[PDB]
């Protein structure tokens, strides 16, 4: 492995965050409820790295 | 809408108007004004500091 296998990883398995919802158009049906889904693909510890 | 995603063995494209469909500005479904029960759009008005 050399450094930059290292760099490449550590750069894009650290990345970022992504949002939505589900039910933000008003026509599919007639759901009463609306949430908001959220992935987050960033490390917390020295663990995860 | 006439964006190519993939060009064709026959020589033909595919464009974006025939995977999704383009839409100019409208939106903000995510809101409504009303004014005395009929649907209106509220614009405000506001005021710089000094």
């Amino acid at each position: 492995i050399t450094a930059t296998d290292v760099i490449s990883a550590v750069n894009d398995q650290n990345a970022q965050y992504a949002t939505g919802k589900i039910g933000e158009e008003p026509v599919t049906q007639k759901s009463p409820y609306v949430y908001s889904i959220t992935m987050q693909g960033r490390l917390q510890n020295p663990s995860e790295f | 809408e006439n964006i190519i995603l993939r060009t064709n063995n026959d020589g033909s494209f595919l464009r974006l108007k025939d995977v999704a469909d383009v839409e100019i500005g409208s939106q903000q479904y995510s809101s409504q004004g009303r004014l005395n029960g009929n649907d209106a759009v509220p614009i405000m008005i506001n005021l710089q500091s000094g």
